[PDB]
């Protein structure tokens, strides 16, 4: 996912 | 799709020789090539991968080489087991494509074939059919041509041929031609013949027989 | 106690090369001890930072060292209708080095990798890579377990599962006595952190140059996870091995995760199948508990003990104020099948911002009293802030609460003296185990020889 | 009594016995009379009044400005501590008491720098700043008549693996692989210096758009450091409450995380924002530690505020405990009111008055009796809580000196945390007699030149 | 040791569907790619496609799109190849392949699975003795196994008594039925002196006929  | 032109299609050689199979591509593949071995009547075995690297367990006499779009598999000092089929395969692009193939055949002195013609059987004739068999056994090289003749005139429809792999302890080939006719058609003619053409004799070997006669 | 602080030996490397970022001893086939040093910012062929490795022979006067050469050229292979690419620029070759038998394993955690197929790509990411060498024979091999040929789109369709594109394999490393290389990859599985192991003998036999993507069937990587406690935990920031399950035919792994569970930090002991046997949680958030881990039996009961460093731990002081000084935790292994309880000893730093615990090196038995000893680095500790390495001696009850010897930095400010340690090896063959200390900030390594006890 | 039974030798030894001892330097004193006795006993033996040496511990004020009612206006001539300076005098093993008053002044200037996460994840959280400038002053205008606001933005360290570095178009547009477009990646950029023109805030905000990085943790701590140590750039005011609002919807990178980018250099705590208003050490210097951040926030007197979404409120509530003075607020869509948060946080900030002592000698030891609420005394306490702007508290203080020090002149400070003003205490250790100034070295009375005559008695001269 | 056990030979009718299997032994199928290769005597070797058993993604040669469908089950550690709408051209031996080290190589091969497509029902052979014509130093007899299905058949002379000096030729297919022949050579003093018998067996029909070679 990360930067979400 | 990359085309793999493998050559030669076959070669007759002896033990201890040093032979080199080649393989030409339609474009550059940058050593993205492998070499395979298929012993007669068996599965495949990997030899080389990425042009030159040997597969684990492969003798060191095998060796690959080449670059760009031309590569070569070399076998130093042939062995009895090395007589088999060999194929090149590229994986530089999907779909993977294989070469034509190369069959390593044992070499020996030439030999003419022992022709033998056989008229139909009583059982087969009473069944409503007629099949003439012509055995061409033990000859070398493999290149041979058979020709059937009814009353001297050539016949080509209804002929089934079958060759044998190079025999083990004599290194000769054999062949079986079978002309098949109906009972009615077989009796329309009297003479039957199968002519063999081998490099041994300039004149073709002939063996015939006549129906209603012995 | 008995490390000679007067007559040191100094090795050195190019300026700005960070010579001494990582080091380790190395015995050749004939047992001749040398020192392998990693310089992760050495200049390459294109005058660009790629890193480098040096193999320093033992000389009481030190000096310059010869290079252990590795291929620094970027690679490209067009195969399977794809294009494989390696980018060694700023890869950091030498950011970790370790020795086993007559083999050296130097790693470039930030080597980048990318695969191109028409207009798509796998993304240019730091998978990391390790370079293996047998100096005497000249044999070379590589090991990059996180390289893949999957395109970017596929990862999106699968919700970024088993994403090994940012592994940074080689960030930390260790090798078992049996010969099983174990690499830490704190970026694997989208910054969860993974481990990767494989026999050294299999890395060499299965490697060929130009393949870039090859299989090592005997390898074994760890597993992804859906647990948020492992998110952004950097599992594999530090790695070690030991024996913590009684069974001697098995080798247990120790993994550091300094940001596990929302920067709480944790260390986990595992078996060779990556099954967790125990977990040690951090004490304070952002203390980076797990930055460094060490395994050595300090109380002489034959059972390996564990040491964990939290270099950014903030000690509680008067008037409700905290002070970053660092801390080290000692865990003594109990008898038979039992869990490692609370720490037996808490060693806390003293110098503000000193980072006490940034490195912990087993020294072996330094004073030869029967108990093994350790060294703890405070790369910015001491009254000057130039660095400090404190020695703590072993006792039946664990470790001494006070240091027996303090090595002040012979280098200028900003040398990071103690950022890398290594001991428990007698390099001069005087029967005492010696200590090598790195200082990449000064591009130098300092060797401290152990001498007979004066007292 | 103890003054006599001790059998002292000099006026100096006498006063050291007890604060209640006195010394009679009279010549015409009875032979058997002890010179070291109570002031009452000495006068009873016809000792000359001027010959009595009896210091008394006192404590008179020097500066006693009145506590200001309104912090507005003025050239920062506001007084919120009273008294501001006092002269303290003590004698050996004695102790004197004094008091101090602190006031949370009304209508004190306020600076509010807004540090805004602009990572891609902050798309669904941009709703909170759209028109913040106008609505923020309206509510603040009631509390303070002199507000200034500024804006800064951050994402993460623009370096792999935090940053998408492929394809080449991904550097100019991190959202290339997607259908949309976004700004290039940046670590920290100053946008709007602290100004009283609120419309400059909303118009600067309206021009802001998000960027995009790879990993969920964001380099917001780099921005907290620069927003603290770059005084002239951000524009903090010397006499104003400093509020630093940190807004994010994700986890944060911490010290020693930079090593995943190759960054090992510790944070130096210095300002590295130049004319281009960007943070230049982003790609070469590691993130700052919680200890370093605390050092600069206390140095620059900044009050940090974590205005985060509820999915990380527990995280930044735990960090808030490791950074004293910090406060947290929930950046949801349901509460008292979002970014009235800032108002509630400002009230939470000025609801405490904790005293702090600086430069206290080793000999002195202080004790405090707090008076919070309405004359409710609380022994052994130097901090108040639950206060409102405008309230006033007081503390009684007692300094207990231990012995007499070498240096007779020292001074320490008592300051409330975060406050500008302070109480300066000038201590004077009176453990000497005035008769010691008129001593007769090598006097004829003392062993024929081999002694010194002072305060009536004969002291053995130097060298003996 | 790596080994790929493929399923046994298949015999089906045109228009039907068959599903070959490739079980992995000594390792995990999930390790590497798994390719499928078709082999014919005249056409030669042809690459069908590949699969990644870890994720299931596949690639096919456009010549086999629709006809071939490769799948894999990590649980059974086996990979499969399904061929729908079979025809005569689908009569070929199919191998499953995997690389050794190089991700994209073709090194290890299964034994191969033979597939025959034909509507021909089980048919017993019609053995016919082949005697010469009404002389030389050595004579040559023969036997003719005609019209049978499916393969194979074991031909022997005098119940395996006569082994050397014999040439049994490969079988040939015509009209959806196989045909085979076998020769034999001896001296003139061996025949018709010593009785010679052709012994053929067709396990499929469970028939074993013997025919003694009679002169003319
Ligand atoms: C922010 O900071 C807070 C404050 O520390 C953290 O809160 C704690 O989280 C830990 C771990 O999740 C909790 O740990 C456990 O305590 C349990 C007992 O708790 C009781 O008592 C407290 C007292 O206030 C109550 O609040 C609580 O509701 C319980 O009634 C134990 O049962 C747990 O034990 C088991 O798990 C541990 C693993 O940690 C094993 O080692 C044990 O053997 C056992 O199997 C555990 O010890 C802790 O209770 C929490 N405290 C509070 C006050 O909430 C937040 O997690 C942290 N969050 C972030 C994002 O940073
Ligand atoms: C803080 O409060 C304590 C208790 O209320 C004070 O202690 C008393 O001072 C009186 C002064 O007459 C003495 O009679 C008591 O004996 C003291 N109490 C004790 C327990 O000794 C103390 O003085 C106060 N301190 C300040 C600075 O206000
Ligand atoms: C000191 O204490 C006494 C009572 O204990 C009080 O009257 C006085 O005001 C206090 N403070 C001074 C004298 O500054
Ligand atoms: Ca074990
Ligand atoms: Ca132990
Ligand atoms: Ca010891
Ligand atoms: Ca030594
Ligand atoms: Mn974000
Ligand atoms: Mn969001
Ligand atoms: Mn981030």
């Amino acid at each position: 996912a990360g930067d979400v | 799709d990359i085309l793999m032109t493998q050559s030669p299609s076959s070669m007759s050689v002896s033990l201890g020789d040093t032979v080199s199979i080649t393989c030409h591509a339609s474009q550059g593949i940058s050593s993205n090539i492998g070499w395979l071995q298929q012993k007669p009547g068996k599965s495949f075995m990997g030899l080389i991968y990425y042009g030159t690297n040997l597969v684990d367990g492969v003798p060191s006499r095998f060796s690959g080489s080449g670059s760009g779009a031309d590569y070569s598999l070399t076998i130093s000092s042939l062995d009895s087991e090395d007589f088999a089929d060999y194929y090149c395969v590229q994986y530089a692009q999907l779909p993977y494509t294989f070469g034509g193939g190369t069959k390593l055949e044992i070499k020996r002195a030439d030999a003419a074939p022992t022709v033998s013609i056989f008229p139909p059987s009583s059982e087969q004739l009473t069944s409503g059919g007629a099949s003439v068999v012509c055995f061409l056994n033990n000859f070398y090289p493999k290149d041979i041509n058979v020709k059937w003749k009814i009353d001297g005139s050539e016949r080509q429809n209804g002929v089934l041929n079958s060759w044998t792999d190079q025999d083990s302890k004599d290194s000769t080939y054999s062949m079986s031609s079978t002309l098949t006719l109906t009972k009615d058609e077989y009796e329309r003619h009297n003479s039957y013949t199968c002519e063999a053409t081998h490099k041994t004799s300039t004149s073709p070997i002939v063996k015939s027989f006549n129906r209603n006669e012995c | 106690l008995n490390l000679d602080p007067v007559q040191l030996t100094f090795y050195a490397g190019p300026n700005g090369s960070q010579f001494g970022f990582s080091l380790d001893f190395h015995k050749d086939s004939h047992g001749r001890v040398a020192i392998v040093v990693g310089a992760p910012r050495t200049l390459g062929p294109s005058q660009e930072e790629t890193g480098g490795v040096f193999l320093c022979p033992w000389r009481a006067e030190g000096g310059q060292c010869p290079s252990l050469l590795f291929d620094l050229r970027d690679e490209t292979r067009n195969v399977g209708s794809q294009t494989l690419q390696t980018f060694k620029a700023r890869q950091g070759l030498g950011a970790s080095v370790v020795s086993w038998s007559d083999v050296i394993v130097a790693c470039a955690p930030w080597q980048h990798w990318n695969v191109l197929e028409k207009t798509e790509e796998a993304e240019k990411t730091p998978v990391g890579s390790c370079f293996l060498a047998q100096p005497e024979s000249g044999r070379r091999a590589e090991y990059s377990p996180c390289r893949g040929n999957t395109l970017s789109r596929i990862y999106v369709e699968n919700d970024f599962s088993w994403d090994k594109r940012y592994c940074e394999a080689g960030f930390s490393s260790v090798v078992t006595q049996a010969g099983e290389l174990v690499l830490g990859a704190p970026g694997g599985y989208y910054f969860l952190g993974l481990l990767a192991q494989a026999p050294v003998a299999d890395i060499f036999s299965s490697y060929r140059p130009g393949i870039l993507l090859w299989h090592v069937s005997s390898q074994s990587l760890s597993f992804d996870s859906s647990n948020p406690e492992y998110f952004d935990g950097y599992w594999g920031y530090s790695v070690a091995v030991g024996e913590f399950d009684g069974d001697l035919n098995t080798t247990e792994y120790v993994v550091g995760a300094p940001t596990w569970s929302w920067t709480l930090g944790a260390v986990e002991i595992l078996d060779s199948y990556y099954q967790r046997l125990h977990r040690l949680r951090g004490e304070q958030m952002a203390s980076y508990f797990g930055h460094s881990v060490a395994v050595t039996d300090v109380n002489g009961d034959g059972r390996h003990d564990l040491l964990v460093g939290a270099p950014l731990y903030m000690e509680s002081r008067a008037d409700r104020k905290l002070a970053e000084v660092g801390r080290v935790y000692l865990f003594l292994q109990p008898r038979g099948p039992h869990a490692l309880g609370a720490p037996s000893l808490l060693l806390t730093g003293t110098q503000l911002y000193g980072r006490f615990g940034s490195a912990i090196a087993p020294l072996g038995d330094l004073d030869r009293d029967g108990y093994n000893d350790i060294a703890v680095a405070a790369p910015y500790g001491g009254p000057s802030g130039r660095g400090q390495v404190l020695v703590f001696l072993g006792q039946s009850e664990g470790l001494r609460s006070r240091p027996s010897q303090v090595l002040d930095s012979p280098f200028p400010t900003g040398s990071a003296f103690g950022f890398s340690l290594r001991g428990a090896v007698d390099i001069d063959d005087n029967g005492y185990p010696d200590l090598i200390v790195g200082a990449y900030g000064a591009n130098q390594v300092a060797v401290y020889r152990a001498q007979p006890v004066v007292k | 009594n103890i003054c006599t039974t001790r059998g002292v030798s000099s006026c100096q030894q006498c006063l050291a016995v007890s604060p209640m001892c006195a010394w009679c330097s009279d010549e015409a004193l009875p032979l058997g009379s002890p010179r070291c006795d109570l002031k009452e006993n000495l006068l009873k033996d016809n000792c000359a009044p001027e010959s009595i040496e009896f210091p008394v511990s006192e404590a008179r004020v020097l500066e006693d400005r009145p506590l200001s009612d309104k912090g507005s206006g003025d050239s920062s001539q506001v007084t919120q501590v009273s008294p501001q300076r006092i002269a303290l005098r003590l004698r050996p093993d004695d102790s004197k008491n004094f008091s101090i008053q602190v006031r949370q002044v009304e209508d004190y200037p306020v600076d509010i720098y807004y540090l805004m996460d602009l990572s891609y994840s902050m798309k669904d959280d941009l709703w909170s700043i759209q028109n913040l400038g106008t609505k923020l002053a309206t509510q603040m205008r009631k509390l303070t008549s002199n507000l200034r606001i500024g804006f800064g933005a951050f994402v993460d360290k623009p370096v792999s693996p935090y940053m998408y570095i492929s394809p080449p178009e991904a550097l100019e547009n991190p959202c290339y692989d997607m259908k949309t477009t976004c700004l290039p990646m940046f670590g920290y950029k100053h946008v709007l210096t602290l100004t009283d023109q609120v419309t400059r805030f909303n118009e600067e905000v309206k021009k802001q758009s998000v960027s995009r990085n790879r990993d969920a943790p964001e380099g917001g701590f780099d921005a907290i450091m620069q927003a603290t140590v770059c005084d002239e750039k951000i524009g903090w005011r010397n006499d104003a409450s400093h509020l630093l609002v940190f807004t994010t919807d994700a986890k944060t990178h911490i010290a020693l995380d930079g090593r995943l980018a190759g960054i090992v250099q510790p944070n130096d705590g210095q300002c590295h924002v130049g004319s281009d208003n960007h943070y230049s050490a982003s790609t070469t210097m590691d993130y700052p530690s919680l200890g370093l951040m605390t050092e600069k926030l206390s140095q620059k007197n900044i009050n940090l505020i974590f205005a985060v979404t509820e999915n990380v409120v527990n995280l930044y509530q735990n960090y808030s405990e490791l950074i004293p003075g910090t406060t947290v607020g929930v950046l949801s869509m349901d509460s008292s009111n979002v970014l009235q948060l800032i108002v509630d946080a400002y009230g939470k900030i000025r609801s405490k008055v904790e005293l702090e002592v600086r430069d206290l000698p080793e000999e002195l030891s202080l004790s405090f009796n707090a008076t919070c609420l309405n004359n409710e005394v609380i022994p052994g306490l130097k901090s108040c809580m639950g206060l409102k702007i405008g309230d006033t508290v007081s503390f009684s203080i007692e300094a207990k000196v231990r012995g007499c020090p070498q240096e007779k002149e020292k001074s320490f400070t008592i300051k409330p945390v975060g406050f500008k003003d302070s109480l300066i205490v000038q201590v004077t250790f009176d453990c000497d007699c005035a008769c010691q100034a008129q001593a007769e070295p090598n006097s004829h009375r003392c062993n024929n030149g081999n002694g010194t005559f002072e305060c009536g008695v004969c002291r053995c001269g130097p060298g003996w | 040791e790596v080994q790929l056990q493929q399923s046994g030979a298949e015999l089906v009718k045109p228009g039907a569907s068959v599903k070959l299997s490739c079980t992995a032994s000594g390792f995990n199928i999930k390790d590497t790619y798994v390719h499928w290769v078709k082999q014919r005597p005249e056409q030669g070797l042809e690459w069908i496609g590949r699969i990644d058993p870890a994720n299931g993604y596949t690639k096919y040669d456009p010549k086999f799109q629709g006809k071939a469908t490769i799948t894999a089950d990590t649980s059974s550690n086996t990979a499969y190849l399904q061929l729908s709408s079979l025809t005569s051209e689908d009569t070929a031996v199919y191998y499953c392949v995997r690389p050794l080290y190089d991700y994209y190589a073709m090194d290890y091969w299964g034994q191969g699975t033979s597939v025959t497509v034909s509507s021909a029902k089980t048919t017993a052979p019609s053995v016919y003795p082949l005697a010469p014509v009404c002389t030389g130093s050595s004579v040559t007899l023969g036997c003719l196994v005609k019209g049978y299905f499916p393969e194979p058949v074991t031909l022997t002379w005098n119940s395996g008594s006569l082994s050397s000096g014999v040439h049994t030729f490969p079988a040939v297919l015509q009209s959806d039925l196989y045909t085979l022949s076998s020769s034999v050579t001896v001296t003139s003093s061996t025949w018709p002196s010593q009785s010679i018998t052709c012994n053929v067996a067709h396990p499929a029909s469970s028939t074993k006929v013997d025919k003694k070679i009679e002169p003319r």
